[PDB]
RNA sequence: CGCGACCUCAGAUCAGACGUGGCGACCCGCUGAAUUUAAGCAUAUUAGUCAGCGGAGGAGAAGAAACUAACCAGGAUUCCCUCAGUAACGGCGAGUGAACAGGGAAGAGCCCAGCGCCGAAUCCCCGCCCCGCGGCGGGGCGCGGGACAUGUGGCGUACGGAAGACCCGCUCCCCGGCGCCGCUCGUGGGGGGCCCAAGUCCUUCUGAUCGAGGCCCAGCCCGUGGACGGUGUGAGGCCGGUAGCGGCCCCCGGCGCGCCGGGCCCGGGUCUUCCCGGAGUCGGGUUGCUUGGGAAUGCAGCCCAAAGCGGGUGGUAAACUCCAUCUAAGGCUAAAUACCGGCACGAGACCGAUAGUCAACAAGUACCGUAAGGGAAAGUUGAAAAGAACUUUGAAGAGAGAGUUCAAGAGGGCGUGAAACCGUUAAGAGGUAAACGGGUGGGGUCCGCGCAGUCCGCCCGGAGGAUUCAACCCGGCGGCGGG
RNA sequence: CGGCGACGUCGGCUACCCACCCGACCCGUCUUGAAACACGGACCAAGGAGUCUAACACGUGCGCGAGUCGGGGGCUCGCACGAAAGCCGCCGUGGCGCAAUGAAGGUGAAGGCCGGCGCGCUCGCCGGCCGAGGUGGGAUCCCGAGGCCUCUCCAGUCCGCCGAGGGCGCACCACCGGCCCGUCUCGCCCGCCGCGCCGGGGAGGUGGAGCACGAGCGCACGUGUUAGGACCCGAAAGAUGG
RNA sequence: CGACCUGGGUAUAGGGGCGAAAGACUAAUCGAACCAUCUAGUAGCUGGUUCCCUCCGAAGUUUCCCUCAGGAUAGCUGGC
RNA sequence: CCCCGCGGACGCUACGCCGCGACGAGUAGGAGGGCCGCUGCGGUGAGCCUUGAAGCCUAGGGCGCGGGCCCGGGUGGAGCCGCCGCAGGUGCAGAUCUUGGUGGUAGUAGCAAAUAUUCAAACGAGAACUUUGAAGGCCGAAGUGGAGAAGGGUUCCAUGU
RNA sequence: CGACUCUUAGCGGUGGAUCACUCGGCUCGUGCGUCGAUGAAGAACGCAGCUAGCUGCGAGAAUUAAUGUGAAUUGCAGGACACAUUGAUCAUCGACACUUCGAACGCACUUGCGGCCCCGGGUUCCUCCCGGGGCUACGCCUGUCUGAGCGUCGCU
């Protein structure tokens, strides 16, 4: 359990960082899981949300295994928008449903220079907190 | 009003106590921060003592206390000389010279200069160059006997 | 509270002569506050009745010798079935009550050799009770960080620390006591005697120079001896049974005389 | 009747600096009430408090005895416990009210003037060069200015000091960088950044699941991590985090040694000879305030006004006498201590939108007053706007259908939706206002799934079934008793 | 022992409406007396008033007990809990208690019996013992004559019950003595390194919040009184600065 | 046609101003303005003072008080 | 030295159970009990809950002397309660109580100071009130006219609702 | 029989209690403990493509640069943005900049009125106009320059 005195446990407190997040460390709470096989080829578990990478929806409404490319993060709403997750409105013209992306896993990445460098660097913990662990 | 029976009582209570109240909620918040100063401070002087120089035998001064002996301020000009150290190299050999104490009595004389001089002779002294002992002490009882004395340098005991 | 609260507000009594109670009154004339009750219990945004204050004697001083009574007390009840049976802890498996491991278990590193050792022991039924007993609490506890709420475990008390917390501590209901400084708010969770206690075999050897015999007075306290008994056979049916108190009793009077009717 | 020196003044948009105002919770210096209590009230109390004025710092003030004591003596200041509601003050009424000793926290000591000696040894400013920058210093150079004998600096300060000899020890400083330590102790010393375990497994509930069952071996997996928050429910394993003398990268600081730069070169004993102190101050009278200080505790005004084996104190005024104790009228000094303002945190047996700050919200806002100033009300659709397309009546507001949603009997002041009050519908009743207590009667809405009304222990008879009943034999296990 | 039971009826005094008989003035408050031509109250919702601190007194519970109490400080992995807890003991300083009395100087709580002896002088020497005296009550306890039995007598073997009387007497009460301190009256002795305006002692009354084989200390709770805003609301005023 | 009416600019500020004088006027306030604070001022006086059963159950009288609308005191009450 | 048999109701939370006798008014006031009620804390119920918590509604069924409580049905949509202790900002009909809301009064008082309107047309869904024209009037130059100063601050002017 | 009135119930209104929630308080504790003439606190006025308030900012105006981060911001639009011939956003923030009042500083509160010194244009140097830049507060310290005195003196 939490033994650190300068991180805090209320929930008040929490909720409001959470909620007022800047930007930048909003882009890290909208993290989403690995699939299996980027989990076995990568060594990390989690990564951050990109904009342009394929995806699937495993909680909700809109379960499957159609995976479907990142249109949109939405950091304001807390959300992420999918191709073919949308729903029709009453005039007839289709929007997107945002869904968190912690109810989503990734199939493929979108890599930069920088989505390696981040890879490589989860991967290197890892094997630092596995060795240690042995 | 008086009801029946009990004491004259006075409160001191007319003179807007509730401005001026003591609370002592910081109270073990104090005493750690009290505890955390003396392990400073003493892990800051590594092999002295601890907990200030050597104080003298001292007779408390009143008829109800007199009785009972305790550690004055220091050792005054008069030990210190009969001890034959000097009343300036004294306090950084951490031995707390007071000056203006004055000594009417041989007994209490000569009970502070035995507890001088029996000082000196548990004194280790490290050079002030390690290179080159000069006149401090020896290096093979300065390795091992050198360690942090901890609470009151000899107490005086009744 | 705060000192100023329903203070800071300058309001004047209003008189007697216009037709309202005489409550002070915010003055103005421009807002809805003005013209309203105000420094009083009874008024809204008022001062309450007695403000609570900070100088209210929180404390409580306990002597010494009775804090040690209600720990021989705790220590005494742990080692009897019916009581910790009776506090609801699950010991139906466990051998021999007063439940004593060796010293291994003192340099325990992780929580899986920490687990095993309970369920060998047969203790970990009592976990499993805790677990079970996980939920959320009721009321404003939850708005106040006393969101969620479990039953207790069983006390695991230890001579020395050579990993052993940290093997434990991540067990729900699990406390290490330290038998060197014992806690009646641990022994005794709920003010009931009766915790299911584990203790290590360096642990239980200490107890008897911890708070001695009766014989002999402890060592690690310099002044306690063992409470006294007013009652040394605290057991009525083999007094009472006892040859000696049925010669001394007359024979009993049981029949039944109950009101005759007057014909 | 000019020119110089000094003195005392003046000007400057002169060269270079400094102060002003704010906050003010804590701290320092003044000023300073009345409500109130005394069951009236004037001294007293409130209270040296509120209000008022000035000045600071991260603390401030205090502080190294003109002390306490009367002991076998203690030994700066500040804070805690105690002394102690005590000595004492008090229309001796109401009430007020310390200090010493003792135990602790902290602990630290010193510098001038004077008296003297030393060829003013002293200091500031302006230029030169180089060593440098990094809050600006070092060195030397100036037949460069100025301050200063109306007294700068070195030695030295009441604990005595100085100068000569005699003896002894040579015994050895600080400040700035280079490289590396030590690797900086709560284990990094701090600041910042990025990362690090394990189920979204099987079957099911649901609008949605974080729910419910299951996961062989002793058991789903991790656990030094089962704090917390988010996520469409209630999540240790989905996410951020959490644990960890965990990892990586930048920046900064005090630390020890080899080197370099500079300066800085006598300390202690014995003897002799010298030298020693702060004045309109102490103290006294009187007045006013103040204090527990009482024939006057302290402070201040006015008058008087010192001494040097003197002076102060020695809690009852005075004289004589012995003794004790300190050395006033100059200055500095950290720690323990305080903190309702500020920056950043953590927590709670607190409050939960009439509560808690006035303010959970575009709150010191809207608004009011000429102004000083007064000062609110006001949280919630939904998981997701999917925020009602389209048809139709109306000029529109507003409807009827339709549609989304699990739900609009959630439709933008929309979670739930009480009472008072009202509309309608149904039943009942109604000329002593209603309403009420006891007693029945009538009607009605519902309940008894009311409606052939017990059960079950022993025995008798009929009619069936099956092991097996008892008794022994073997094995296990208990209760009781045993010199 | 009888009758009646399903789409019509049985039971349900509770509950809804209505009817009738008897009774029935509107509550709170102040008051001798309220339905009052006395005051407050149109209605509903939410809020709303003996609290906390400190000091006493008594009762009760608890621990220890002539003691008791760490409350202030200090020592314990790195503080989730834990600002808790544990420990100190040459940390018990100190507080209250164990000693009272007087303005103070000060003084300061043990009696009874037996023998010799002074003169057993209302009184000195000791010797021996015992250790707070005595009277009247006094729960409880102890002894106890006499009794009470067995299918039955002679001779006692075991204990049990009732029991006239007697005995030791707790706590406590009433009374009488005794002891300590202050103060009066009377009176005679004793001590010495200081022979003193010295010191001590006795008897008889009186003043004391005393002694007379301790009961307190700490903690908690309740009640009552008080100082504090002090159960809540309420003046006419007074003062300060604007 | 006057000690006349009136605008604007100035001066006088709270125990103070100003008044051909009424205690008049001084921002609808004047026999002492308004604002904030001391302040939750004091009140022997008025009003209110929140759940249920069970048990017991009064006094308006004595003495003293600048006491007579209050208190102390003794009685009456309850509890242990 | 029981027995053809192998047997023989309930009880006694001792803070429990049982028996008998007498008694029962009550303001001010005192005390006891409360398995009366509210909120939060430590324990405890292998407690309850999206197969539906709280809250609210109820001609539903009951229990208790009572405070109150349980249960059925509806609504609601995420939390809640029992027992042993602990702690209170713990119980309302009143205070010309505070805040908010709502009634009867009541479709009532009233929309009565300064002489006065009428005809036709246009726009328009709609005209006593707008606009145009015609008529009858009023202010009557110390104005119901034309301009400014203080004061206001965009009210000025177009277009649209 | 209607109507009206009363009681009870269903439904519908009015109203916003209750319950559940809480990016808010209150209380306690901890570590720091830092404003200003190099122009503070405070005020005014401005600044967004569409912007009233709040918020942020200062004519470089809902922000420039730099450094970390690494693909957004978002109500709509827009154009960006190769993420290495260097990067959206956010964070940090040490470079730069920072309107007018305000201790507020040339005088005064009327954007009123000056003075001195440089620069550019009109001049076509001579100094009148226009613009830009820098100075012009009070008290006070050290020094400097210029001084005053039948103040005390010296030399004629
Ligand atoms: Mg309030
Ligand atoms: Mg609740
Ligand atoms: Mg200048
Ligand atoms: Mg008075
Ligand atoms: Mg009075
Ligand atoms: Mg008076
Ligand atoms: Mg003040
Ligand atoms: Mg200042
Ligand atoms: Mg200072
Ligand atoms: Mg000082
Ligand atoms: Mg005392
Ligand atoms: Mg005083
Ligand atoms: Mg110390
Ligand atoms: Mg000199
Ligand atoms: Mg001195
Ligand atoms: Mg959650
Ligand atoms: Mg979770
Ligand atoms: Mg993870
Ligand atoms: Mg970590
Ligand atoms: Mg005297
Ligand atoms: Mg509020
Ligand atoms: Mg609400
Ligand atoms: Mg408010
Ligand atoms: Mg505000
Ligand atoms: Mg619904
Ligand atoms: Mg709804
Ligand atoms: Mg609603
Ligand atoms: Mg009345
Ligand atoms: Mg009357
Ligand atoms: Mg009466
Ligand atoms: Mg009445
Ligand atoms: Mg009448
Ligand atoms: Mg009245
Ligand atoms: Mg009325
Ligand atoms: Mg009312
Ligand atoms: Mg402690
Ligand atoms: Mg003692
Ligand atoms: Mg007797
Ligand atoms: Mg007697
Ligand atoms: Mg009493
Ligand atoms: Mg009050
Ligand atoms: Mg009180
Ligand atoms: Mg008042
Ligand atoms: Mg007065
Ligand atoms: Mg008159
Ligand atoms: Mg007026
Ligand atoms: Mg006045
Ligand atoms: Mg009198
Ligand atoms: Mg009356
Ligand atoms: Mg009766
Ligand atoms: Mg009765
Ligand atoms: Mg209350
Ligand atoms: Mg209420
Ligand atoms: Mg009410
Ligand atoms: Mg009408
Ligand atoms: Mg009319
Ligand atoms: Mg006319
Ligand atoms: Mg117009
Ligand atoms: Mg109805
Ligand atoms: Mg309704
Ligand atoms: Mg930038
Ligand atoms: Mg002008
Ligand atoms: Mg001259």
């Amino acid at each position: 359990m939490k033994f650190n005195p300068f991180v805090t446990s209320d929930r008040s407190k929490n909720r409001k960082r959470h909620f007022n997040a800047p930007s930048h460390i909003r882009r890290k709470i909208m993290s989403s899981p690995l699939s299996k096989e980027l989990r076995q080829k990568y060594n990390v578990r989690s990564m951050p949300i990109r904009k342009d990478d394929e995806v699937q929806v495993v909680r909700g409404h809109y379960k499957g295994q159609q995976i479907g490319k990142v249109v949109q993060v939405y950091r304001k709403k807390y959300v992420i928008y999918i191709e073919r997750v949308q729903r029709e409105k009453a005039n007839g013209t289709t929007v997107h449903v945002g869904i968190h992306p912690s109810k989503v896993v990734i199939t493929r990445l979108k890599l930069d220079k920088d989505r390696k460098k981040i890879l490589e660097r989860k991967a290197k913990s890892r094997q630092v907190g596995k060795e240690k662990g042995k | 009003a008086p009801s029946r029976n009990g004491m004259v009582l006075k409160p001191h209570f007319h003179k807007d106590w509730q401005r001026r109240v003591a609370t002592w909620f910081n109270q073990p918040a104090r005493k750690i921060r009290r505890r955390k100063a003396r392990q400073a401070k003493a892990r800051r002087i590594a092999p002295r003592p601890a907990s200030g120089p050597i104080r003298p035998i001292v007779r408390c001064p009143t008829v109800r206390y007199h009785t009972k002996v305790r550690a004055g301020r220091g050792f005054s000009l008069e030990e210190l000389r009969v001890a034959g150290i000097h009343k300036k190299v004294a306090r950084t050999i951490g031995i707390s010279v007071d000056p203006r104490r004055r000594n009417k009595s041989t007994e209490s004389l000569q009970a502070n200069v035995q507890r001088l001089k029996e000082y000196r002779s548990k004194l280790i002294l490290f050079p002030r160059k390690p290179s080159a002992p000069k006149k401090g002490d020896s290096s093979a009882e300065e390795l091992k006997l050198a360690t942090q004395l901890t609470g009151p340098v000899m107490p005086v005991r009744n | 509270v705060s000192e100023l609260a329903g203070h800071q507000t300058s309001a004047e009594s209003w008189g007697t002569g216009r037709a309202v109670a005489r409550i002070p009154r915010v003055r103005g004339g421009g807002t809805h506050r003005s013209g309203q009750g105000a420094f009083g219990n009874m008024c809204r945004g008022g001062r309450m009745f007695a403000p609570t204050k900070t100088w209210r004697r929180w404390h409580r001083r306990v002597n010494t010798t009775q804090k040690r009574y209600a720990i021989c007390s705790a220590l005494a009840a742990s080692a009897l079935p019916a009581l910790v049976m009776s506090k609801g802890h699950r010991i139906e498996e466990v051998p021999e009550l007063p439940l004593v491991v060796e010293d291994k278990v003192e340099g325990y590193k992780k929580t899986k050799e920490a687990v095993l050792l309970l369920k060998k022991l047969k203790a970990w039924n009592d976990i499993k009770k805790v677990y079970a007993s996980q939920r959320m609490r009721a009321g404003k506890g939850k708005m106040r960080n006393r969101r969620r709420i479990q039953r207790r475990g069983p006390c695991i008390i230890y001579n020395e620390d050579n990993g052993i917390i940290k093997a434990f501590r991540n067990i729900p209901g699990i406390t290490l006591l330290n038998v060197s400084k014992l806690n009646i708010l641990k022994l005794a969770p709920g003010g009931h005697v009766g915790r299911f206690c584990i203790w290590t075999e360096s642990a239980f050897r200490k107890l008897d120079e911890l708070y001695g015999t009766w014989r002999k007075a402890a060592s690690l306290k310099s002044n306690y001896n063992l409470p006294m008994h007013k009652m040394i056979n605290t057991d009525l049916s083999r007094i009472l049974k006892s040859p000696e108190i049925q010669r001394a009793l007359r024979a009993p009077r049981k029949k039944i005389h109950r009101r005759v009717l007057k014909k």
